[PDB]
């Protein structure tokens, strides 16, 4: 489906490409295969991201990466890519709003769930290759709000920083007040506990 | 060591094989002792 | 990782150095040599700098800003505008012109910063190149007053004549390819 | 509608929604579901059809006389996990019974197969075997 | 400097000298075409390789969210205040921490180093 | 004049079937293809199967196995591999020879990527004044071959053994 | 975890 | 004059032809009847220093298509035909290339989704069976 | 089980290897079938010194799958059918204006200047192929099969896909040349973007 859409959206195929024209245009790779080149990259990239956030043609797991310095757009539909969900930031305002959390709060008898949040475009899944092209805010309120200017172009926000820890490290209380090797040791000891 | 204004007496290399080829087996005895003492005593530890 | 900046040198210490000494490895990971200066060279920093220059390997590639291979049929023609003056001066009383002049030219520009840092002399470099390749290379060097340090190299005039009636059609490397090989060898192994 | 300083409640509400919809082991289950639903069927379809013919049997005129047998697998079907007893009577196999009796929790795998016989008799017959 | 490809065979032209006329000729080995060389330089090697990275920088990099942006340094060409600034980003750049500013705003595409 | 504001609109016709199929012939710009010198041309299917597919099974096939030995020979060759493929011309590249052997030779290859979601049409002027659209049956990219002396394969192997050709290569080409 | 000269 | 000879008369006359990339819905609409001799009208409007090309879908066929031009200077294209009588010929040289784009933006994605579903119909999936086959 | 990503070009620098820079791509046929086949494009180091070797300097070689010996890259491009030197460089170098990349490609072109015939290049690939080759005809067909299927399968495995494979091979070379020039940074094996 992605290849069909790319053909619709003014992507010249490698076979039809004059060799001279490649130099000034971005190369579009889909699953590691150089499909073609596109003369205007940013419009295509925005359209692909809109489609993924609406979940129309591009599934949520599909990751689009643009390397601006190297003039390459890479789209991976491959399996095995590890992804984490991140909130989406437009302008400097989080897309998640009080109406969304009000619907989620009454999750029972409203049939509003995480899938509705993904479909609404509030959250998105981002793999590491796409993480390289993403400006993230650890905490929304602190980093998004205007201060002495550090970054005014945040594109995503972390849901909560404590989610970087795994199952066994999540039982540690006050992990940030411990030495690191000690958290590593507790992760191993907690597997051997009795209960 | 041959170069002018270089002290032939005290100039020393860390490589023990070079010490053996240039200065001899007794010189390597001393040089190996010196290098081993340097690796042992860098942390401050002492071996008799 | 946890040595100090006081050493100001790469030093292998700890278990790896113990293994190097124990196994008597032919090649240490960081071979080093501590040089103690005999007399006044130890007292004065400048004299120690002289000794350093004597002890540190220096090649033409280190002091060469850029190299260009030109084709100039006539040395008097001076295809490069800049070398017109000194080529004309040298060919006012030309040397080795009687044998011939090789048309291919190798022009080497030497960075003044590196040249003065190692305290090398243009005449010194010319002598070293002449000695290394014998008479097969003819070198022309600018005066130090010139803003750009230029060394002009041509194939041997006798070799250009071939000094042989048969002349042999082997034509090994012609002259341009031979000049490129000469440039690579000079840069890598000049040992100035 | 911005959520200021109410973020501690909000972030954990969205995290809770994530973990309600997607469990902790969702990756294993989703991968296995992809295997069974698509990969098995695709592996069956990708396999080239089996072409077989006799080696000039009967030493006759042999104008393509040996019949050609063509087999094509299609439409793989999976049943629910089932345990057949010593009697041979099929019965559903609950996972705990598999743990206690050291059984293997497995499900029967069935494929539709189409067999075509071409004997150069000007007629080809394509018999179909259902749920083999 | 630049490599010229022969029209007749579309292959690389290698330098060659005509002894009779003492004229440099770029001649293909595969085909007999010969061309007089205007440049008269065969091989140029810059050991210092002091090549400005301003040419290599793409104006598209201004769109990157991750790049830092300064409004302190105004654009020389158009006066737009914003300008993404980034370092060399290049291997074999020796030791340079120069910031290669790129003017933001559509179609200016101005690259300056201060 | 009328040229600054002319509006032209023409009918479109798509006949159901055409006796001659329509293809695309694409030449690279750098090749500088010119049709003024194209007095004559020859376009035909390739025979490279001579080298790698057919009449390569000439001598061993007609050696003369007979009887039980004939049966066994045929069956053995067939079961040894998977019946060697023969000439199926419609699925082979095209060879173009302009002005006979003297002129340039080009080779066209069918565009491997199919246009499952695309179609190409050609508009041609006609006396009735209506555009006619014909589907593109196939796309071919033609690339020229120089009419220069070609190194023999055996000689090429011998030369490549001497990968270190210190002597000038141009003289070597002249010798050949 | 301390510094460059200490420990990690 | 031989079987392999190419009739270069079109090249000699320098006949100019236009190449256009058109979508599958348009081509399939044309192929539906394909024998009525009519599928639409191509309208070209030119101004002082700008030209626009558009195609109107036939009213019967439907039960606007702007054209975007592409430069042809980077590659030379010609059209040749293989006659059923084994008489190869050249029709002309391509002098202009164009692309046909849909007018609808979002509702067109609905038709695209329907086409995707139609193309996914031949795709077969493993089927869950409630009762073991006996 | 963690694995390195397939169908991607990664350039690494190996000190021990004679090649200064090596770019590898591990290709799988859309995960549908066949084992993953890795094709390496490497650049020989300038450390090796000879009258001809120093003049050529860095020369690119390619380790095609199921061919025992390294194959010069220009020969591979000619085997795919792109005989002309200009066309090979057109695939490898996207902008001819830059002199440095063309300078890098020149030595490898010189090394392969003996072979100017597509059939001869195919025969050479077959002859240095690990599998034995009885005749020229057999060697040519075998090497053509290897190029069609074994090398770069993800780009294409049939359907006259030589142009696509040529463009992707040229991309691998382009990335190797950019790494050698230093314009692109060498890829890191530990990045979890690469570790499927
Ligand atoms: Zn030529
Ligand atoms: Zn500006």
């Amino acid at each position: 489906p992605i290849l069909e859409f790319l053909e619709e959206w003014s992507m010249e195929n490698l076979e039809e490409i004059s060799p001279a024209a490649i130099a000034d245009a971005t190369k579009i790779f889909v699953n590691g295969c150089w499909v073609g080149i596109h003369k205007d990259p940013e419009q295509l990239m925005n359209t692909l991201r809109k489609l993924r956030r609406q979940m129309d043609i591009i599934v949520s797991e599909v990751s689009m990466i643009r390397d601006i310095r190297e003039r390459e757009i890479r789209i991976y539909t491959d399996a095995g890519r590890i992804c984490r969900p991140l909130l989406i930031v437009e302008k400097q305002k989080l897309l998640l709003k009080k109406r969304h959390i009000d619907q989620l709060k009454e999750r029972e008898y409203n049939n509003y769930s995480w899938q509705d949040l993904v479909a609404s475009g509030v959250v998105e899944y981002i793999d590491t290759l796409e993480e390289e092209t993403v400006m993230l805010a650890m905490t929304p309120d602190d980093l998004q709000e205007k201060e002495v200017a550090y970054c005014s172009t945040y594109t995503h926000c972390e849901i909560h920083p404590s989610m970087i820890l795994g199952v066994c490290a999540s039982i540690i209380p006050f992990p940030d007040h411990n030495q690191s090797p000690r958290n590593t040791y507790q992760s191993a000891m907690g597997k051997q506990a009795m209960g | 060591l041959s170069e002018k204004d270089v002290d032939p007496v005290r100039t020393t290399s860390n490589d023990i094989v070079e010490i053996f080829t240039v200065l001899g087996i007794e010189a390597v005895r001393k040089a190996l002792e010196r290098e081993l003492y340097h690796v042992i005593s860098f942390d401050g530890s002492y071996v008799n | 990782f946890h040595y100090a900046g006081v050493s100001a040198k790469n030093v292998t210490l700890g278990v790896p150095r113990l293994k190097e000494l124990i196994n008597i490895s032919k090649k240490p990971k960081t071979p080093s040599l501590t040089v103690f200066l005999l007399g006044q060279s130890a007292r004065d920093a400048e004299r120690a700098k002289d000794i350093l220059c004597r002890l540190e390997h220096t090649t033409l590639r280190k002091v060469t800003a850029n190299t260009a291979i030109y084709y100039d049929p006539n040395p008097q023609s001076t295809v490069v505008a800049e070398d017109q003056e000194w080529v004309n001066v040298y060919y006012e009383m030309p040397d080795f012109d009687v044998a011939r002049i090789s048309p291919w030219l190798l022009r080497v520009e030497l960075d003044r910063k590196h040249m003065t840092d190692r305290k090398l002399t243009m005449e010194q470099i010319a002598e070293k190149i002449n000695a290394g390749f014998g008479d097969d290379l003819n070198c022309i060097f600018n005066d130090d007053n010139a803003e750009k340090l230029v060394l002009r190299i041509r194939i041997m005039n006798s070799d250009e004549n071939k000094m042989q009636e048969e002349e042999e059609v082997v034509d090994k490397m012609d002259d341009d390819v031979f000049l490129r090989c000469i440039e690579s060898n000079m840069l890598t192994d000049m040992t100035l | 509608e911005i959520t200021p300083d109410l973020w501690q409640e909000a972030c954990w509400i969205v995290i809770s929604s994530y973990f309600d919809e997607k469990g902790l082991v969702r990756q294993q289950l989703d991968s296995f579901d992809e295997f069974i639903q698509m990969s098995v069927q695709r592996i069956v379809e990708d396999a080239p059809p089996i072409d077989l013919q006799a080696e000039a049997q009967h030493a006759s005129g042999e104008v393509e006389e040996p019949p050609r047998y063509l087999l094509k697998f299609e439409q793989i079907y999976l049943s629910k996990p089932t345990h057949w007893e010593r009697d041979g009577a099929p019965s559903p196999m609950m996972p705990n019974e598999a743990r206690l009796r050291n059984l293997t929790y497995s499900a029967p795998l069935y494929v539709d197969i189409t067999k075509t016989v071409i004997k150069e008799g000007e007629e080809q017959l394509q018999t179909q075997h259902q749920k083999t | 400097v630049g490599i010229r490809f022969c029209q007749e065979c579309n292959n690389m032209l290698y330098p060659k000298e005509d002894k009779e006329n003492r004229i440099l000729l770029y001649a293909c080995r595969n085909c007999d075409y010969q061309q007089e060389a205007d440049n008269s330089c065969i091989y140029v090697n810059k050991i210092t390789h002091e090549v400005d990275e301003l040419t290599q920088i793409i104006a598209d990099v201004s769109q990157d969210p991750t790049l830092p942006r300064t409004e302190d340094h105004p654009c020389q060409k158009c006066g737009h205040k914003e300008a993404v600034f980034f370092q060399s980003h290049s291997a074999r750049a020796e030791d340079a921490m120069r910031l290669y500013y790129v003017c933001t705003a559509p179609h200016c595409g101005h690259r300056w180093t201060e | 004049g009328p040229s600054s504001q002319n509006v032209t609109e023409y009918v479109v016709r798509v006949p159901k079937n055409t006796t001659k199929k329509y293809n695309i012939m694409a030449f690279n710009a750098a090749d500088k293809v010119n049709f003024a010198t194209w007095n004559q041309a020859r376009l035909e299917r390739d025979l490279s199967n001579k080298k790698i597919y057919q009449e390569e099974e000439m001598p061993e096939s007609g050696a003369g196995s007979e009887f039980n030995r004939k049966l066994r020979e045929e069956a053995r060759r067939k079961k040894y591999g998977i019946v060697l493929k023969e000439f199926r011309p419609e699925d082979q590249p095209w060879l173009l020879r302009v002005n006979g052997k003297s002129g340039r030779k080009f080779k066209g290859i069918k565009k491997g990527g199919v246009t499952e979601n695309t179609s190409y049409y050609i508009f041609t002027q006609c006396p009735d004044g209506a555009f006619e659209a014909f589907p593109v049956h196939n796309w071919y990219n033609f690339t020229p071959l120089a009419r220069h002396r070609t190194l023999t394969a055996e000689e090429a192997e011998e030369e490549w053994e001497r990968r270190n050709k210190v002597l000038n290569h141009f003289s070597i080409m002249q010798q050949r | 975890i301390w510094g460059i000269g200490c420990n990690p | 004059a031989e079987r392999g000879e190419l009739d270069l008369t079109g090249a000699k006359q320098n006949t100019g032809v236009w190449l256009v990339k058109v979508p599958k819905y348009l081509s399939q609409q044309w192929a539906k009847a394909s024998g009525r001799g009519e599928v639409g009208k191509l309208r070209i409007a030119k101004t002082q220093g700008r030209t626009e090309v558009s195609f109107t879908l036939n009213e019967d066929l439907a039960n606007e298509h702007p054209f975007v031009l592409q430069s042809v200077g980077g590659q030379t294209l010609t059209v040749f035909t293989e006659s059923s009588s084994d008489k190869l010929s050249l029709e002309g040289i391509v002098v202009q290339r164009a692309e046909c784009r849909p007018a609808a933006s979002e509702n067109y994605m609905r038709l695209k989704r329907l086409q995707i579903e139609e193309s996914s119909k031949p795709v077969r999936l493993s089927q869950q069976l409630d009762k073991v086959v006996t | 089980q963690e694995k390195m990503a397939t169908n991607t070009v990664y350039v690494f620098a190996k000190k021990d290897s004679k090649y200064a820079y090596t770019g590898e791509c591990r290709s799988c046929l859309e995960n549908s079938s066949r084992p993953t086949s890795t094709i390496w494009v490497s650049m020989l180091a300038r450390g090796g010194q000879g009258a001809k070797k120093s003049a050529i300097g860095q020369r690119i070689v390619a380790t095609l799958p199921y061919i025992k010996q390294e194959v010069p890259i220009i020969i591979v491009f000619r085997a795919l059918g792109f005989v002309s030197d200009r066309d090979i460089l057109e695939h490898i170098i996207y902008d001819f204006e830059d002199p440095e990349m063309m300078e890098m490609v020149k030595p490898s072109l010189d090394e392969a200047f003996v072979i100017q015939e597509q059939n001869v290049a195919l025969n050479f690939i077959g002859s240095r192929g690990a599998k034995p080759g009885v005749t020229k005809e057999k060697r040519i067909k075998y090497a053509k099969e290897v190029l069609q299927k074994e090398m770069l399968p993800h780009v294409g495995v049939s359907d006259f896909c030589e142009t696509k494979k040529a463009y992707f091979l040229g991309y691998m070379v382009h990335r190797l040349l950019l790494a050698a020039l230093g314009r692109r940074e060498l890829d890191d094996r530990d990045h979890y973007g690469n570790k499927r």
